[PDB]
């Protein structure tokens, strides 16, 4: 209705005898937006113990230091994956809204370093 | 508020005819590609298992 | 009501979205002030004569019918083609202004569609007459103790003339077969004779001054109308705006860009208003209409109990009470307590904050 | 009243090319560092122009007038004076006239008797250096008027600058739907003869809206000298430029989509 | 008159359009919701028998949703309106010598009004800014005019 | 029933656009689903086998 006929009464009621295509369209979206969630836990969410490194880094010679999260960044980001976030490029008026993920974005890099702790000790 | 109510109507039935055209055509792009990423996510399901 | 079930199971369901109405309408329109002397006609020293009626430019001023109707001093104030309210607000490319005094009992030849003397010999209306007659009495003015000879109708004419034909015509008349030659003679009359006014005279033998505002509609842009108006301006709460036609919704807030000295108006690449500069003083502004966003209920099982929580899709809580909290990314929560204790996700809401029901 | 100025030398049109001159302001709105693309009547960039050889030299010729018209001028002293538009040019039906002269720019809209040679008059040369209007010989009479125009007092200098040109005025003239504008620019250069290579913008000056249909246009009694003038005359076609404005609402460069491939893929 | 148009209600009959539709003496027979050759065949709710008297040219507005003095103020057709408008010329039966002034119409009046309303008051309307009180005075006007 | 074979054929042609496009719709709701079924057929022979 807000994209259609926005802050008009009249343009709301002829939009009425057209049915329940606006039914139709809400659930369409909706449809894609719960479906998102279940692919990102579908993918990063194979262990459910969350494993975390031992402090030492005798590692026979080899040094996962790009790979192993920095406790230095505010967020645990290692080496690698801050020149990633760095080379992307990326609430409207017309009813355009965005919704938040369900797994905020330093909630997945915890993830990924228990899936790198475990495959280099185990 | 230009035009008097007999045939004002007459007018945006033309927008409303049109204005859903378009949303219809941006809602079925989304579900093609939609279909398209999960091929990426289960493929890549595989890759991490 | 929306799932059309009398049990709804748990979960959390998205109904009946939420906008912010709008308090109130604001009007914003720039300085009008270029006003052409109707002052210096009405006032005038001295008016023409039916005979050789004069006619004025008027051009590129604002006709401010409120001060010419509202005055006590007209006798007679008749609009025939619009009423006489709406003047103000219909434009007009130009109008034709007459100046001319008659006697009382000759008022009703003005109207149009009428047989007279002044309707017929010099001052004639089409069938489709537009403008608007006005007449006052001046008696006192124009009178004259030994008599006012300085005006002259048309005793005589040769024909009927079209309506808004002028002409000075004065050669002595020919009312019979024989032709007229010199001033005087048997069959030759003046064409001119002089009006006489006295204070002894009563209605319909006075003097009545009569202007009509008479228009052409549409052939050139418009030129000479009526006046305009607008209202303070506020700010911080989102009101219906009309900048020069740009009618709109949103909040009012101050601005850091800086337009051009000509430049008006803002858009970005959407296509879109974005910042508007007031018409009166000059300043830059934002337009970002208040808040809106789907209500979200989040509920447990019907059987298991009743109480639910209402989410805000986005929405700030800070105007929450429009239609316990909590602040989120996502959105503002109520009805919910807050704990720190984790467990597992039972209902997922979003920002990685996630309800359940647990203890009571 | 006017007086023929038949001791003329007929001049062909020798050709100049305009580089990148021409581009300004369609509309009044701002927008900051996007690249706004625009559907209106432009001249193009690198076209064979029209430019004008004025010493001696002065034709005083009638053009058509079509989908607007450009006009260049790079002056000294402000030889140029002003330009009509109408369609009939003899009375009959109302034409537009521009007179700017030492006061004051006048806009006078009527149905001008337009005489054959449209002129002013100035204090010859003789030994005085004094310089400023005499001769009215535009037209004859302005009787059904209904548009005027008088902006606020200024003194302009009709001293005759000699020299190489260095202030650069350009104009440009649009009708739509009636209304009538007119656009300008004042900026300096240090070039001979031809244009100079380089971008700039053109500001609207005032919009006017006269509604009278126009076809065509125009610019001790006999024998006059003038200074050296090198003005040009451009028409405009609908085109389609690439306006790149910066985050302060000037334009920094334009492309014409319609001039190469390499144009059409930008 | 156009002010106090008279309602008749009609119910519990059986309806002879025919004759109607066949009539000769009808001037004007244009129907909107209803074609008349099929009508004979149709059941109604309920007749609405709204009658009165227009001048011979004022008739334009009666069709749904125009505008204009009468439609404005004093009758309306609703936009929606199903039904047939009949009208006939009636001089002979309506027009005097001396003139029929027997019948006004809402000449002025604050707004536009809802349809199918009725209304007689004859309080003066205040078309100047100025306050009017009593029964008369400049620019006071009684809405009806004859 | 209630109008003849002039008005009637106005009315009944925006019936047709609204009917036809409702039935667009789903149509093109079917195919987009009958494809996601397609891959999950596959993915279960896989298994299968
Ligand atoms: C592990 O190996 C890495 C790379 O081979 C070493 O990383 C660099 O070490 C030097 C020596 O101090 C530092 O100056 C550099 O800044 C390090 N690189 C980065 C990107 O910071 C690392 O020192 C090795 N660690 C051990 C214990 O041998
Ligand atoms: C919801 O609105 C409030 C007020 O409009 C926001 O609180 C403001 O936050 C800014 C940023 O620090 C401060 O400068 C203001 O002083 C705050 N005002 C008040 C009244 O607290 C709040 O940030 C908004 N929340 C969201 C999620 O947008
Ligand atoms: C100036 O020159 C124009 C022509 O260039 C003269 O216009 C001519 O006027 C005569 C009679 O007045 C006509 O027979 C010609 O047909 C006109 N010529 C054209 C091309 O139309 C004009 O009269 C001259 N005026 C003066 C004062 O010399
Ligand atoms: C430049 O042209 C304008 C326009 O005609 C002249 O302005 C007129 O000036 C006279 C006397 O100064 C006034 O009586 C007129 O009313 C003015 N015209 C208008 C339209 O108001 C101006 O004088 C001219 N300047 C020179 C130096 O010739
Ligand atoms: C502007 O004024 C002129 C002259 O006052 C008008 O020309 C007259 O037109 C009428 C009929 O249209 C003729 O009967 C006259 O003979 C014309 N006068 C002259 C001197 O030729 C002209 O029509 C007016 N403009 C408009 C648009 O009406
Ligand atoms: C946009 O305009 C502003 C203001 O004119 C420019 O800021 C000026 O920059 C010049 C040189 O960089 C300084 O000399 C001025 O003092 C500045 N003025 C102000 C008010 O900041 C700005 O540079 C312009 N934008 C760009 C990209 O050049
Ligand atoms: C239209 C108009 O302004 N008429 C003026 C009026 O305003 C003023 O009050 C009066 C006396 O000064 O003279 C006249
Ligand atoms: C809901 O609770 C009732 C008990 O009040 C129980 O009988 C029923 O099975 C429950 N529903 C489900 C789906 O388990
Ligand atoms: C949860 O932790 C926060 C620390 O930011 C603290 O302020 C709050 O009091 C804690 N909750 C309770 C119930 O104590
Ligand atoms: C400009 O002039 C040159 C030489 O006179 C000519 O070759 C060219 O075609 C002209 N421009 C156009 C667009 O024709
Ligand atoms: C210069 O002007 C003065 C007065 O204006 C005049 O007397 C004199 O003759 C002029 N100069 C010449 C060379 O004519
Ligand atoms: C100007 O002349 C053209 C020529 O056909 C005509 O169509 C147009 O109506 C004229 N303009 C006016 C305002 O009469």
């Amino acid at each position: 209705t807000m994209y259609i006929c926005g802050d008009s009464t009249e343009c709301s009621n002829l939009l009425l005898q057209y049915g329940s295509f606006c039914t139709q369209l809400n659930r369409a979206l909706t449809g894609i937006a719960v479906e998102q969630d279940k692919n990102t836990q579908e993918v990063f969410a194979q262990v459910k113990q969350i494993y975390k490194t031992p402090p030492i880094k005798d590692f026979g010679g080899f040094n996962f230091s790009q790979i192993l999260p920095d406790p230095s960044k505010p967020s645990k980001r290692s080496f690698i994956e801050d020149l990633l976030f760095n080379k992307v490029t990326l609430q409207k008026f017309n009813g355009l809204t965005v919704l938040p993920p369900l797994l905020t974005d330093e909630m997945i890099a915890q993830y990924t370093s228990a899936l790198l702790a475990g495959t280099i000790t185990s | 508020s230009r035009l008097d109510k007999v045939e004002a109507e007459v007018q945006i039935d033309r927008l409303i005819t049109g204005r859903l055209q378009s949303l219809q055509t941006y809602v079925t792009q989304q579900l093609i590609r939609a279909a398209e990423i999960r091929a990426s996510a289960n493929l890549a399901a595989t890759k991490m298992s | 009501c929306t799932l059309k079930s009398f049990t709804v199971e748990k979960g959390i369901y998205q109904t009946s979205n939420f906008r912010v109405q709008p308090t109130e309408s604001i009007v914003r329109f720039p300085n009008i002030t270029n006003l052409c002397p109707f002052g210096e006609v009405f006032n005038a020293t001295r008016f023409a004569s039916v005979y050789a009626w004069n006619r004025k430019r008027i051009s590129n001023c604002v006709a401010d019918y409120s001060v010419l109707y509202n005055s006590a001093s007209f006798s007679t104030f008749k609009c025939y083609g619009v009423s006489p309210t709406k003047l103000n607000d219909l434009c007009f490319t130009n109008v034709y202004a007459d100046s001319f005094v008659i006697r009382g009992d000759e008022v009703r030849q003005i109207a149009p569609g009428q047989t007279g003397k002044i309707a017929d010999y010099n001052y004639k209306l089409p069938d489709d007459f537009t403008g608007c007659v006005i007449a006052w009495n001046s008696n006192n003015l124009d009178s004259k103790v030994g008599g006012n000879y300085n005006y002259l109708y048309r005793l005589f004419r040769k024909s009927n003339l079209k309506p808004f034909e002028r002409d000075i015509s004065t050669e002595i008349y020919q009312a019979g077969n024989t032709p007229c030659n010199g001033v005087k003679g048997f069959n030759c009359y003046f064409p001119l004779q002089s009006y006489g006014f006295q204070p002894t005279y009563g209605v319909g033998y006075q003097p009545y001054r009569v202007v009509v505002l008479s228009f052409e509609l549409l052939h050139a842009p418009a030129t000479v109308c009526g006046p305009k108006k607008s209202t303070n301006l506020v700010k911080n709460k989102c009101v219906n705006f009309n900048f020069n036609g740009l009618t709109g919704t949103g909040v009012l807030t101050e601005s850091n860009k800086k337009f051009l000295p000509f430049q008006q108006f803002g858009r970005d690449i959407a296509d879109t208003t974005d910042a508007v500069r007031d018409p009166q003083t000059l300043e830059i502004l934002d337009i970002t209409p208040c808040s809106f966003g789907g209500v979200s209920v989040i509920t447990p099982g019907t059987n298991t109990s009743n109480q639910v929580a209402v989410l805000y899709q986005g929405v700030n809580c800070t105007e929450v009470p429009v239609a316990n909290v909590f602040q989120t990314r996502a959105g503002c929560l109520i009805g919910a307590e807050h704990v720190n204790n984790s467990y597992e996700c039972d209902i997922p809401i979003g920002a990685g904050i996630c309800a359940s029901y647990q203890t009571s | 009243q006017c007086v023929n100025l038949t001791t003329r030398t007929q001049l062909p049109s020798a050709y100049t090319n305009s580089f990148t001159r021409g581009v300004y302001y369609p509309d009044k709105v701002f927008r900051s560092s996007v690249l706004h693309s625009t559907q209106d009547l432009f001249l193009p960039f690198f076209s064979n122009v029209t430019w004008f050889h004025a010493i001696k030299r002065f034709d005083n010729p009638v053009l058509p007038f079509n989908d607007g018209v450009y006009f260049a001028s790079t002056e000294k002293s402000n030889i140029i004076r002003g330009w009509i538009f109408g369609t009939t040019l003899d009375s009959k039906t109302q034409s537009l006239l521009i007179v700017n002269n030492a006061t004051n720019a006048v806009i006078k809209v009527c149905e001008f008797q337009f005489c054959n040679d449209p002129f002013l008059g100035v204090y010859y040369h003789k030994n005085n250096k004094s310089w400023m209007e005499s001769e009215f010989r535009v037209y004859s009479s302005a009787n059904n008027c209904t548009f005027e125009y008088v902006s606020q007092p200024f003194l302009m200098d009709l001293e005759g600058k000699q020299g190489n040109f260095k202030n650069l005025r350009e104009f440009v003239f649009k009708n739509i739907d009636g209304y009538f504008k007119i656009y300008s620019k004042h900026t300096p250069i240090n070039l001979v003869r031809d244009l100079p290579q380089g971008f700039s913008a053109l500001e609207p000056l005032v919009d006017l809206p006269i509604g009278i249909n126009i076809t065509r246009f125009q610019t001790s009694s006999s024998g006059w000298t003038a200074g050296a003038a090198a003005y040009y005359v451009g028409y405009l076609q609908p085109r389609t430029f690439l306006l790149k404005y910066n985050e302060n609402g000037t334009i920094t460069d334009a492309v014409d989509c319609a001039l190469d491939p390499l144009s059409e893929t930008k």
